[PDB]
């Protein structure tokens, strides 16, 4: 009941919603039949003060949505530098993989998010993942002409 | 649904789906935008990853990287997938689409998955979703 | 015993040979609008042709275009699917 | 509301474009062999599109040619199916 | 089957089945005889008269006559028919069929039965089945 | 049982193995599921002789099949003179209809058989007969080139 109205609120990136329905008891875990959860959408999104308010109520950091996709994926695939800071410095697993096997390593080289590349390498990403393809983050970089990022995993594997 | 007629989708994984975004195009073309095809791309994203695709996107490929990825997942292994998946989200005219610096026969992009150039896809369906136009014809429509 | 090399390929057009493709600027190709819609509804439950005539009748049916140019105004769309599929498939 | 002058065709091509459609002098076109045989059994319970489909299969699976000219021999075929239906078809 | 997404089948009559049989054609365009085809004809006409069309089988026939025959056909009153189907079993080449004296485009075939142009069919099924070469490519196969 | 034998018997044109069949007790009448008779089959096929075995049997001159095919029609469309002149002497329907409303005489001015054609005239045969599409054997006649034909119905029509 509440916990679209969460998700919703979330998504839209309504503050102050999102504050009301938490203080009135919303399920700060409550997901979507895709196991979307709000701290998800709130990574996608970009909207970075509510997910240090979802991650007050103890929002799970790490949840898994159907896909095996985090919200550290999600913000790194979205490109949110800052959001991917705040959710390493609450315990996200750098190096989550989902059910074809992408980190979120792999979704900033693919993406091209230079910056979030060096924050994930810095919380210690592993350059040498492979997604089920058999791809690493590098092969993804070269694939899509992401060069800078493509030299700095490669320095970063040796 | 009598299992002797349907694709066996008893795999690892159902496959990739792989989508040209292409939205800007190079000047020397005298394309526009296609305003609205993000909003294209991000749908497809959501409802081919919802079916359990592997989905990947590209966005603005000039003609050499079209046909160097399609060529490239063609050499990929899907011993364990189950079906391939490519959707073209570009100008077009007939046969033909349009890569970011012009234009490239559609049927070179999907001749790489050939049965005999693409083994592990043999048996196994190759789906391709064109939204490109194919010439400048009209549909007036009837009541 | 062998397979033909072009068989198992489906190809869904967006629009029939030689026909202008409809895109709104602000929500898309109708074709791919369709495409979702229909697929985010029955995608897991129905066959892929019974998907795409779903499809097709989407757009025949729910789109026709808008201008002040007289010559693009209440044009209408039919996509086109080309099948050399040997089964049905489900994304099952 | 309108309809496009181009929806509700379809065409059952015995083979895809570019390519030869093989004929048995004695038993007749591959294509029409298969279409029979599978409107014969099938015809009165299946949808179009699944009857075609498995016009695909047979032609795909049950047939190879044969001849003395090395260039003309062990070939194979597949039919083309384009639709541009709006409705699911059965012959009820 | 849920009723809102089949054709409707309700009407007095399945409909018209048209066979085109060529076999036999004018030395000028050097294509041979199609031994087999008489066996195909006789085929269908049972197969589709099965199904409820009426069948009417034509043979040998000229561009021109290909061309009324299906302009007349087009022109006829199908309110009362649920569908309409023609079967064309001949030589041809890419977007072409022979007639017994030279080509014809199977498009200019098929638009008779434009939803503008043949009123009576709008909304239902119409159905080609194209017996012919549309090339000289050949499928070698794959094990 | 002795059912399909007498059809495939009749169909394949073994004239003894039918008379063998029927003198053992094998109905006439028998017929398909599509209620194509042992007449209907000979009539098509053009065996004569048996056409006779099963009219002395009391075959059911004017049975229709489920397409609404008697076997003059049959005969008319193949276009074997001498069985529809044995049915039309034995009772059957010269202006019989079938579901698309063809008559004996649309099936013979369509084949361009004139001397069945002649016939049928003779016989009765109604000129006039519109079949489901509106159209007469005349009309017929002039759409498959059958010019002596269309000539010989528009001259019996007045």
């Amino acid at each position: 009941d509440l916990g679209k109205k969460l998700l919703d609120a979330a998504s839209a990136g309504q503050d102050d919603e999102v504050r009301i329905l938490m203080a009135n008891g919303a399920d700060v875990n409550a997901s979507n039949q895709q196991g979307w959860t709000p701290l998800h959408a709130t990574a996608e999104y970009g909207h970075l003060e509510i997910v240090d308010v979802l991650l007050a109520y103890g929002a799970d950091v790490n949840a898994s949505d159907s896909y095996g996709s985090t919200p550290l994926h999600s913000a790194a695939w979205a490109g949110h530098l800052e959001i991917v800071d705040v959710l390493l410095a609450h315990g996200a697993d750098v190096n989550a993989s989902d059910n074809y096997g992408w980190t979120p390593l792999h979704l900033a080289a693919h993406t091209g998010h230079l910056e979030i590349v060096d924050v994930l390498l810095a919380n210690g990403a592993d350059v040498n993942a492979n997604n089920w393809w058999g791809k690493t983050p590098f092969d993804l970089a070269i694939d899509n002409g992401n060069e800078d990022i493509a030299e700095v995993l490669q320095k970063a594997a040796k | 649904r009598v299992p002797t007629y349907q694709y066996n989708m008893n795999f690892e994984k159902l496959g990739k789906c792989i989508i040209i975004n292409n939205k800007n195009f190079d000047k020397v073309t005298g394309m526009g935008v296609r305003n609205g095809t993000d909003k294209d791309a991000e749908a497809l994203f959501k409802c081919f990853r919802s079916l359990g695709f592997d989905v990947i996107v590209y966005n603005d490929c000039s003609c050499a990287k079209m046909q160097d990825l399609l060529k490239k997942a063609s050499e990929e292994d899907h011993t364990n997938a189950a079906c391939f998946a490519c959707i073209l989200l570009s100008h077009g005219e007939e046969n033909v689409i349009y890569g970011k610096d012009g234009v490239t026969p559609i049927k070179d992009l999907t001749a790489h998955f050939r049965g005999d150039r693409c083994k592990t896809l043999l048996e196994k369906p190759k789906l391709f979703f064109i939204q490109a136009c194919r010439g400048t014809e009209l549909d007036d429509g009837i009541q | 015993y062998k397979i033909p090399v072009e068989a198992d390929f489906l190809f869904a057009y967006s629009t029939v040979p030689g026909y202008y493709s409809w895109r709104s600027p602000g929500r898309g190709s109708w074709f791919v609008q369709a495409l979702c819609s229909i697929l985010e509804e029955h995608g897991k439950d129905l066959e892929i042709m019974q998907i795409l005539t779903r499809v097709n009748d989407r757009v025949a049916r729910h789109f026709e275009s808008q201008s002040d140019d007289p010559h693009f105004h209440e044009k209408k769309q039919i996509p086109c699917v080309v099948s050399m599929l040997t089964k049905e498939l489900y994304f099952s």
